[PDB]
């Protein structure tokens, strides 16, 4: 067979680049477990309110 | 508005060319109306349903090892916790029918049915509206809940919270999301900072969220004109092109170096699109005030909460809107009443951003959407 590969080209609309990296890949992983830190309450049905900003 | 007692006298009975005034109240008794229908659209998409939870907790720090002795023992380690809450608003609301004995007499069944369907269109007016000034009024709100003060907050203001740090890059108070173009016209430059004042939070198209932009025509006619390198509004030079939806008017392909942008689908959420700029999809929206546009983070890890929670009252008998009796009644007058309470704050303070297109100085509240206005 031929030794050349045709490169693809650009279509009438292409995707934006965005560039793949594996330190981005384990920020993405983390955040994932991260937004498991959450716990449910009462609310400010307490008759205290000093953990609300 | 129109208001008081319904008389006799106010019944009409046939037109001049002897229509019955009951078969042209009988088109209103029932229609729902497109509009409101709109309207509830753009509820049921921009809020939840308030449920208790902490905002994210802080991570624990992390240990470290010593090399070991054969005499001596090692220090020793800890750390500690920490967490917060955020609280929303609420309030009543109440409209009246009042009438005369003659009126319930004499008048059409079909206006009073007529007079129902209304009050049902004058409470989608109203928790529309509550909902919009919830984000576009940029102004922080006291409220009591049961008798303690909580401070209940729009998207970030120029105020002392500082958003927690992500990949890094670490915020200071007087952080914003009330963005002012300094330009009459819109430009890429604005909508390319807007989008990425959202993004920098997390919020990103690797994270799997879309970003959505809800603006009016006026701006939505410079945005679809944005060309990869072209200059546009204020001297700005766009990094991106417009993509049209599938389902738009057709267009020829400006140059064999297409298009650099993926072809969005018909419609998001029900909803039609029109193009997309950046990878942020760009809709339409009837309701939006002229120079505004509101752009919103949503689905991926981080948005599958939408912006605005709704509080209702925490007994059930008290939930939703209700006709309270009233206290005239049968001869010679006849009242009844309407009544709905709730109200409403966002969590997720940087998931959104509003953007205003005006020359220079501070940010407006639209308004249509000041907090003290009306009730539409």
């Amino acid at each position: 067979a031929k030794g050349v590969k045709k490169l693809p080209k650009r279509k009438g609309t292409n995707p934006i680049p965005r560039d793949k990296w594996n330190s981005d890949d384990i920020a993405r992983r983390q955040l994932e477990q991260d937004q498991k830190l959450h716990l449910t309450t009462k609310g400010p049905h307490t008759g205290t309110n000093d953990s609300f900003k | 508005n129109q208001g008081g007692y319904n008389t006799a006298g106010d019944i009409k009975y046939k037109t001049a060319d002897g229509v019955s005034y009951d078969s042209l109240w009988n088109l209103f008794s029932n229609v729902t109306d497109e509009w409101n229908k709109h309207k509830s659209k753009m509820v049921q998409l921009m809020t939840f349903p308030v449920t208790n939870q902490t905002e994210k907790v802080p991570r624990i720090g992390q240990f470290g090892f010593e090399k070991a002795s054969e005499f001596g023992v090692p220090e020793s380690k800890r750390t500690e916790l920490s967490f917060y809450q955020l609280a929303y608003d609420f309030e009543d609301y109440d409209l009246a029918f009042r009438y005369t004995w003659k009126f319930l007499r004499d008048a059409p069944s079909s206006q009073i049915k007529a007079y129902h369907n209304q009050a049902l269109q004058a409470d989608a007016k109203l928790i529309h509206r509550k909902v919009m000034e919830a984000i576009f009024d940029n102004r922080e709100r006291e409220a009591d809940i049961e008798g303690l003060p909580y401070k209940v907050y729009p998207l970030y203001n120029g105020d002392n919270m500082i958003p927690p740090e992500y990949n890094g890059t670490t915020f200071s108070t007087g952080h914003n999301h009330y963005l002012v173009s300094g330009g009459t016209k819109i430009d890429s430059a604005d909508v390319e900072m807007a989008a990425d004042h959202i993004r920098e939070h997390g919020y990103t198209e690797e994270n799997g969220t879309q970003l959505i932009a809800f603006a009016h025509k006026a701006e939505i006619q410079e945005v679809r004109r944005f060309r990869f390198g072209q200059t546009n509004n204020n001297s700005a030079v766009a990094n991106y092109d417009f993509v049209q939806s599938q389902g738009e008017s057709p267009l020829y392909l400006p140059n064999a170096d297409g298009l650099l942008g993926k072809q969005p689908q018909s419609m998001w959420k029900g909803l039609r699109v029109k193009g997309s700029y950046d990878d942020v999809l760009w809709i339409e929206e009837p309701t939006m005030p002229a120079g505004y546009v509101l752009f919103l983070a949503t689905g991926g890890t981080l948005a599958q909460q939408n912006l605005v929670g709704l509080r209702e009252h925490e007994d059930a008998a008290w939930r939703g809107l209700r006709q309270i009796p009233g206290n005239q009644t049968r001869y010679p007058l006849i009242d009844s009443f309407y009544q709905r309470s709730f109200g409403t704050g966002i969590r997720q303070r940087g998931g959104a951003v509003v953007l205003q297109i005006k020359a220079s100085g501070t940010y407006d509240i639209p308004t249509k959407w000041t907090n003290g206005g009306g009730f539409e």
